RNA sequence: GCUCGCCGGAAGACCAAGGGUUCCUGUCCAACGUUAAUCGGGGCAGGGUGAGUCGACCCCUAAGGCGAGGCCGAAAGGCGUAGUCGAUGGGAAACAGGUUAAUAUUCCUGUACUUGGUGUUACUGCGAAGGGGGGACGGAGAAGGCUAUGUUGGCCGGGCGACGGUUGUCCCGGUUUAAGCGUGUAGGCUGGUUUUCCAGGCAAAUCCGGAAAAUCAAGGCUGAGGCGUGAUGACGAGGCACUACGGUGCUGAAGCAACAAAUGCCCUGCUUCCAGGAAAAGCCUCUAAGCAUCAGGUAACAUCAAAUCGUACCCCAAACCGACACGGUGGUCAGGUAGAGAAUACCAAGGCGCUUGAGAGAACUCGGGUGAAGGAACUAGGCAAAAUGGUGCCGUAACUUCGGGAGAAGGCACGCUGAUAUGUAGGUGAGGUCCCUCGCGGAUGGAGCUGAAAUCAGUCGAAGAUACCAGCUGGCUGCAACUGUUUAUUAAAAACACAGCACUGUGCAAACACGAAAGUGGACGUAUACGGUGUGACGCCUCCCGGUGCCGGAAGGUUAAUU
RNA sequence: AGGACCGAACCGACUAAUGAAAAAUUAGCGGAUGACUUGUGGCUGGGGGUGAAAGGCCAAUCAAACCGGGAGAUAGCU
């Protein structure tokens, strides 16, 4: 649930917490963990390539299963877990053959729930089956775009996709963006919505909270000198130019999709 | 007042030492230059 | 097993000093100058063969050379290896 | 040598880094030392640094670096796989005393430990580049158990006072002891043991994981401290022999108890929070190829082994970074009285008086003290000074986002002695007595020790939070919501950031950014996400598309290479 | 609990007066569990880096570092 914190200090006043009691209070499943060091938004050349990244808390990498290939074995949900690496919540599941995996926790999922992947699998939340097997009009998440690759669409805290149509070898998806997209009908998808839907209701409430999430502060181009940004300079507050990136490209409207290879799959762009 | 030079032997060697100079071309040229000049101490190496 | 020639080349000299004299008299320990490359076991072997005397143990150390100035010109003395060789109880050395 | 003075969470002690002989001894005083110099971190000569257990080396890896092939690139070269390097992190082992002019966990004395070989007898499944476990991990908070350490008493030794008193409820000093081995406690974690099966752990697995079934409630792991031993020892106040006045040799009492107590240890624990918290090896374990009655494994016992390098000295400084014998510099140690305290004052241990002195006692300058009467009249401006200053209790407005405002404001008490109470409330806790699955056990018990806070009565002073220490307060108002950041060296702000808001892009080989490219970041993320732009908590809100941009359109006009 | 309060260490640098000091002193001053601070090592390179943005910082040097080279640049100027 969301929780407005009492204003016992400025910087706590405007805070809203998103508290799920059902998450695991404990150390995660260590076998599925692995190291994940921070970039600072800097590439192999050592240059900053994406500004405003830096610092934040040390995080491990949970090995989430997005490919979801344990066909026919039924699994049961052991617990839900906090993943620092994503807006969603993860679920530690236990297959009957003794293997455990992390999966995106869907909306209704909880400890004790049974889930299943496969063509034969049942059409219920958390189950995963090819979209030619999934009825039209259903909500799914963790959608593969290429068969066998692993889910790439609809992984964020409260996303999902609509299968609006199945026309032969393809099905047409309604993406969260509003973009309509063809996808091969043999690609895989998980039933239901992804879990942590009130994720958006949280509000950080202070500068430090943003820092905790590895986000360095943002300087406005207009606050700079001309040598730095197109917006710089001006005695007092001047802005007599069309908005642009630090690299001179228009920002308020100018489209930038250039991919002519996948134009065919886009049924309708978002609006 | 913390002045610029804050010595550290290892750091000195890695930065300027013989092997470092050897590693890259430009360093090798520097070495050659110094040899030509007649430098007694070719490198920072003690 | 150390070669005789190497053994002979190990031992440079006896070291005379107050501390050395004290070590000799009290702890039955001789203080030698030895080759800088000479290891402890080597030194011991050489002691045993060339002075004909049982060794308990050898401690070694490296003496660094002093920087001196002859007139205006600076110059450094050689470093050299010192060895305290402790000799078995009742071992009297000439 | 005796006085005086200063530091004492340092101006003491020990290290790292960095320096590199500055260490110690003798000797010299030209130069160096802001003066003199017999002295010196100066000159010259000699001496000095001892390790299986400290550190490096070594095994393991992080960020990162290099990188066979490889991909890419006019050349140079870039990226990067396998790999290999890389500590600031993980990985076996030593303590006490004595000694040098100068080293010491390194020498000596005592008492230990480690992990390798080799050989043994005893046994008999060993075996990895592979599987599993472990190592392995955050912040804050709370206690409880402890010790370091300190105080008092007891004990032991010495003393009987340069001036009134001082054989006592008097004075001074000491009252220390390790690692190791044994015990396995306060406490923490977890249900154990056996059997059966199984699409999992790249193959196999007796291991892990998962299913069942049986049976017992104690099983294991961890763990400070204490106790015992170590120790008939060592050390020991000071006494006694020699004296090159430096010291050397002999000798040696007591060596207990209580209370208090860490920020250190149990604790890598427990509780809790969200921001969700290295890796690999060592270590344990499982098997595979293999080998097969051999090797290898574990078992004690014997022997050998532990190489190499560092070890002096300075290290908040006269030895490092600052041109100087001139501010900066990470870690560890942390006594007493008062105190909340690592603040502050005075002291201990220890270390210093800052390498020019001697006079004088003009102006003026600096740093301080006090000041009649006035009390901001000063001044751009109360700048600067002065003032406030503690604990407890009473009391406290507008406004408010109901948290605040608020230590609002303002007041009262405060020393010492006695009594309550030859020391209370509390804390601690010995004997005795009882129980007992027997121990570091449980009950009862209260000796002794410690010990606030209050009330009443008296008492001194001008003054009792007496020194050091230690808020000035209130009223209206602009700006910025707030904590933050900033022009290293004239600007700390109303500037930047901020949480929040909005627009816009981006469907993943994402947009974008660094890259002739390969590739990398974005992101091991996927529209509840990421990028860009503006605005900037919260509250109430928030006409013009002509111009320039952007988006969409494509009927016509115009229009490249080409032909 | 807290980018909570008072306050030493530690980090800073608002006022003040005053070469030992190429930015210090003393007296006061701000933060002081965090958007903190700090040691060791690593990475980013010059029209490049980094920048809570001041044209700040990048070895006492910054509206384009330093070293060497073109180079005896050019100088209707002194």
């Amino acid at each position: 649930a969301v929780v407005k914190c009492k204003p016992t200090s400025p910087g706590r006043r405007h805070v809203v917490k998103v508290v799920n009691p059902e998450l695991h209070k404990g150390k995660p499943f260590a076998p599925l963990l692995e190291k994940n060091s921070k970039s600072g938004g800097r590439n192999n050349n050592g240059r900053i390539t994406t500004r405003h990244i830096g610092g934040g808390h040390k995080q491990a990498y949970r090995i989430v299963d997005f490919k979801r290939n344990k066909d026919g074995i039924p699994a049961v949900v052991e617990r839900l877990e906090y993943d620092p690496n994503r807006s969603a919540n993860i679920a530690l599941v236990l297959y009957k053959d003794g293997e455990r995996r992390y999966i995106l926790a869907p909306k209704g999922l909880k400890a004790g729930d049974q889930i299943q992947s496969g063509v034969d699998a049942a059409i219920k939340p958390g189950n995963t089956l090819p979209m030619r097997n999934i009825p039209v009009g259903s909500t799914v998440h963790n959608v593969e775009m290429k068969p066998g690759k692993g889910g790439q669409l609809a992984r964020s805290a409260g996303t999902y996709v609509q299968i609006v149509a199945r026309d032969g070898a393809y099905v047409t998806l309604r993406l969260r963006s509003g973009e309509m997209r063809k996808v091969e009908a043999d690609c895989r998808a998980t039933l239901g919505e992804v879990g942590n839907a009130e994720h958006m209701l949280r509000v950080l409430g202070k500068a430090g909270a943003a820092r905790w999430r590895g986000v360095r502060p943002t300087v406005r181009g207009t606050a700079m000198n001309p040598v730095d940004h197109p917006h710089g300079g001006g005695e007092g507050r001047n802005f007599g130019k069309h908005p642009v990136t630090p690299w001179g490209v228009q920002t308020k409207g100018k489209k930038t999709r250039s991919n002519k290879r996948t134009d065919k799959f886009i049924v309708r762009r978002r609006s | 007042m913390k002045r610029t030079f804050q010595p550290s032997v290892l750091k000195r060697n890695r930065s300027h030492g013989f092997r470092a100079r050897m590693a890259t071309k430009n360093g090798r040229q520097v070495l050659a230059r110094r040899r030509a000049k007649g430098r007694a101490r070719l490198t920072v190496s003690k | 097993m150390i070669r005789e020639e190497r053994l002979l080349k190990v031992l440079r000299a006896p070291h005379v000093s107050e501390k050395a004299s004290t070590a000799m008299e009290k702890s039955n320990t001789i203080v030698l100058k030895v080759a800088k490359d000479a290891t402890k076991a080597e030194i011991k072997a050489a002691v045993q063969k060339l002075f004909e005397v049982e060794v308990e143990v050898v401690n070694t150390l490296v003496v660094k050379g002093k920087v001196k100035r002859h007139g205006q010109r600076i110059g450094r003395r050689s470093d050299w290896k010192k060895a305290y060789v402790t000799l078995k109880e009742g071992q009297n050395l000439d």
